[PDB]
């Protein structure tokens, strides 16, 4: 959603712990703390304008700028307007076709907590699709399908699971990517604009083959319309069904009704994974109160943390859905995981407790 | 909802000369932008399935010989071959995909240029086996002639009659650019006997005189 | 690559029926396939086609509704299911496959089916009734005739298929609600009878013993 790394002692990470960050993300801000009036005792930052000028390696730091590595579209803003903190920022495009990375460093007084900076960008795992309607050139050579693609002003365009869709439009059109035509819509994770070009971010579980999205731009007195479709594909999900109800849209691989036990034993519902590389999908359908937070703030195993903490993994979106009481909280994985970790979280209706245990393994 | 007027519809041309066809359009068939016209020309060999030989109604696919040449822009449209070989013998259809839905023309049959050959006729009598059911059909055969156009008519006993006659006709032959056709008159077992004089007459360009044959029972 | 069509079969005015399009020499799921017909005029018309993610889907406004395209790329195969057809509906389809050089949804056709037939009309499928043709009282010219028989096609061959020598097999035609057809070849005058005369006649949906050959009577 957003990273943040604080060098104050108000958040998590404390400063009077390093920040490693190895991700992909797509225009996105970042926050920096440091407090520079308060109190800077020989407190530095290493470079002094970091993020106009970083270096490149920690065994040799030398000075490179940031117009020098190979970033294509940036935006660099170091505010000092907050009277609590100052703040440094930057925006990550996906456009960069290449793995780059650099390191900064921050040095302290009294051990006070010296804290190291390390990250780097990844090129996007899956494709983008640009359609530069609007006339503007562009120098990134993409795939560009511009006025002759569309068959009498419409474009029917189908998206694989995690591709994102690009549209240069600078005209100002309405409920772009959000009212879908049909009587379900096409739910987008992501969908953000700068400088009116407009991006759509394709989830990785949808519901239904029939779900669709809109956006009527204009050009040249003409209205184009694009419409999004997913490439269906139907994928089981790794959880516990506790719902009586057979007749659902979603198909879970351990199932009990939790209204039928009887009160004396509080079973759990085990799930246990173990592949090379992960693309699964993991929740559970629980008629009751889902406490804690699942699955953004799940339960610690054998405490309260984030999710992705523990995965350590950029790439894991968040599905919600309810049908009737019946409440669905789910999340999805891609990629290998760092160290074999696990959690828990639980569901409660009434006098009866349910535990639902998960391990993912490394190797 | 877009209207392809091919024509002509027949086409007889000598083995070699320069062929020219024409596809009508009811609208425009242009992107100003990407500048190419939106059309394609098929070709179905007798009795195979069509194949696509000009998209853009210009240029040719991989594995179309050159002496295929597609020309035209907007919406009159035009194709042209060279050196005709022997089984070009095929009906060509030019098809649009501007706009659905994707229309057709009515294609345009592609004649081979022959020297006019007269027709091979033979007379048959019902066979044994057809009889004994209450059957009997005459069966009257002319096989291999030029051009297409012919007249059969029957006599029987003198009568000139047309009810139960059936007429099939195949087309240019690709062995040897010949036409064929078959005429039978059907007719109960009973009405057989009552007559026994059978002539099938055959009305040609090669012979002033009427091609007859006979058979009497 | 190679386009095997399936399913061509006589059915009631009204009923329903179901065509495969079966698919060899290319990856399905990165082309948009489609249906085209063709009346007995000859005349060609498009009558379905769809994507290659089987979610954008088009018919003409003719056949919207009773007809439903599908595929399934798991087995490279396509499907399309007519359902209440009219006299109208009887055609010979074909599953061409639309290119994808120029990324646009609507383009030409670049390889092509072979064809399979549907039959629409209510006449009981009828066996055949094979005749031979003898002259009574130059070169020796024979004949076989197939009266009675519905529905088409019916494949004539001479001596097991080994008879090229000039046989014509003219086209059929429909008298009242029973079709008739005839074929015909020319052997040299010193052949016949000396020789092994056979007419072999087959036909669909049905059970087609004879080789019935022709008898040099009076
Ligand atoms: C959208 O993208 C399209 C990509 O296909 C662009 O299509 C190109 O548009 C230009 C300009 O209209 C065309 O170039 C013109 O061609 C004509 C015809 O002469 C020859 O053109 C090419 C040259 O290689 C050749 O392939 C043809 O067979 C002709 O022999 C010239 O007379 C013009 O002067 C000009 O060169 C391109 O042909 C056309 N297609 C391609 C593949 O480039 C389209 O322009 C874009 N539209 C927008 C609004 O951005
Ligand atoms: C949209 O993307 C296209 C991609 O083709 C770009 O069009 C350029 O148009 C000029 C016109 O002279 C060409 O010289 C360039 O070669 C084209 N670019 C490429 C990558 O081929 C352009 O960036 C965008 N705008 C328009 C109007 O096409
Ligand atoms: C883009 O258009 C949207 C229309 O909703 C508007 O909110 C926004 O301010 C515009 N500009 C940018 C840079 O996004
Ligand atoms: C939900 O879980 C219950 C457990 O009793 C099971 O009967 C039902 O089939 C499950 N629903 C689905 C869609 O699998």
């Amino acid at each position: 959603i957003g990273y943040k790394c604080n060098f104050s002692n108000e958040g998590v990470h404390n400063l009077k712990i390093f920040c490693t960050i190895h991700s992909y993300f797509i225009y996105d801000k970042i926050r920096l703390i440091i407090p520079k009036k308060s109190s800077s005792p020989e407190f530095k930052i290493l470079p002094e304008k970091c993020f106009q000028k970083v270096y490149t390696d920690y065994e040799n730091r030398v000075e490179t700028d940031i117009s020098e590595l190979g970033l294509i579209e940036y935006e660099i803003e170091e505010n000092d307007t907050n009277p609590n903190y100052n703040e440094r920022t930057i925006t990550i495009s996906p456009f960069s076709p290449k793995d780059i990375e650099f390191f900064c460093f921050c040095d302290n007084t009294e051990e006070g907590r010296s804290a190291m900076v390390h990250v780097r960008v990844l090129k996007y795992p899956h494709n983008i699709l640009f359609t530069n309607l609007t006339n503007d050139l562009f120098t990134y050579l993409p795939k560009t399908y511009n006025e002759s693609n569309f068959v009498s002003n419409v474009l029917e365009v189908e998206l694989n699971d995690g591709e994102l869709f690009v549209l240069a439009c600078e005209l100002i059109n309405k409920k772009c990517f959000q009212e879908g035509k049909e009587k379900a819509l096409y739910k987008s994770n992501k969908i953000i604009y700068h400088k009116n070009l407009t991006i759509f971010k394709a989830p990785f579980y949808v519901t239904s083959k029939d779900v669709n999205t809109e956006c009527t731009c204009k050009f040249k007195n003409n209205n184009y319309k694009i419409v999004l479709k997913p490439k269906y594909e139907k994928k089981v999900i790794h959880g516990c069904n506790f719902s009586s109800n057979v007749s659902s849209k979603h198909t879970f691989t351990d199932s009990l009704d939790i209204s039928l036990v009887d009160d004396s034993a509080h079973i759990s519902c085990n799930v246990h994974l173990s592949e090379p590389k992960y693309n699964h999908l993991v929740g559970l359908n629980c008629p009751g109160d889902i406490i804690p937070d699942c699955f953004f703030q799940v339960y610690q195993p054998e405490n309260i943390v984030y999710l992705d903490s523990q995965i350590n993994i950029g790439d894991i979106e968040y599905y919600e859905d309810a049908e009737g009481d019946d409440k669905i909280k789910l999340f999805g994985i891609v990629g290998s995981i760092p160290k074999t970790t696990s959690f828990t979280c639980i569901c409660k209706k009434d006098k009866k407790s349910a535990y639902m245990t998960v391990t993912i393994d490394s190797a | 909802d877009i209207v392809m007027s091919q024509s002509p519809s027949s086409l007889a041309v000598s083995v070699g000369e320069k062929v020219t066809m024409s596809c009508k359009s009811s609208q425009s068939l242009f992107y100003s932008s990407n500048q190419k016209n939106y059309l394609a020309w098929y070709q179905q060999k007798p009795g195979q399935s069509p194949k696509l030989l000009i998209y853009w109604a210009s240029t040719r696919e991989s594995g179309v010989p050159d002496r295929f040449t597609g020309s035209g822009s907007g919406t009159d449209f035009t194709l042209t071959i060279s050196s005709v070989k022997a089984e070009d013998l095929a009906v060509y259809y030019c098809q649009q995909y501007y706009s659905y839905p994707p229309t057709f023309g009515g294609g345009t049959k592609l004649e081979i240029k022959r020297a006019d050959a007269a027709p091979t006729v033979s007379i048959f009598p019902p066979s044994s086996e057809q009889l004994t059911s209450g059957g009997a059909s005459v069966v009257c055969f002319l096989n291999n002639f030029y051009p297409k156009d012919i007249n059969v008519k029957w006599k029987i006993d003198g009568s000139e009659r047309q009810n139960g006659v059936l007429n099939s006709w195949t087309d240019q032959d690709s062995k040897d650019s010949t036409y064929s056709m078959s005429s039978t008159l059907t007719l109960t077992k009973d009405e057989y006997e009552r007559h026994n004089s059978y002539t099938c007459e055959a009305t040609h360009k090669t012979s002033t005189s009427p091609i007859v044959k006979s058979f009497n029972r | 690559v190679m386009l095997v069509e399936s399913g061509g079969d006589l059915v009631k005015p009204g009923g329903s029926l179901k065509v495969s399009c079966a698919a060899s020499g290319f990856t399905f799921s990165n082309y948009a396939m489609s249906w085209v017909r063709q009346t007995p005029e000859k005349r060609l018309e498009w009558v379905a086609t769809i994507s290659s993610g089987a979610s954008y889907t088009h018919y003409p406004d003719s056949v919207k509704g009773r007809f439903t395209i599908s595929r399934d790329n798991a087995k490279n195969t396509l499907y399309l299911q007519m359902s209440s057809l009219r006299s109208e509906d009887t055609a010979m389809y074909y599953c061409g496959r639309q290119v994808n050089r120029h990324d646009r949804a609507l383009d030409a056709m670049d390889y092509w089916g072979q064809g399979t037939s549907v039959t629409v009309s209510p006449a009981k499928t009828t066996p055949p009734s094979v005749y031979p043709l003898a002259p009574g009282s130059s070169m020796v010219t024979l004949g076989c005739l197939v009266k009675g028989y519905f529905p088409e096609p019916v494949t004539v061959t001479w001596n097991s298929g080994s008879l090229s020598s000039g046989v014509h097999t003219f086209p059929a035609v429909l008298q009242s609600d029973l079709y008739t057809l005839s074929s015909s070849v020319t052997v040299p005058s010193s052949t016949w009878p000396s020789e092994t005369v056979t007419c072999n006649v087959a036909h669909p949906a049905s059970s087609t013993k004879v080789d019935k050959k022709i008898v040099p009577r009076d």
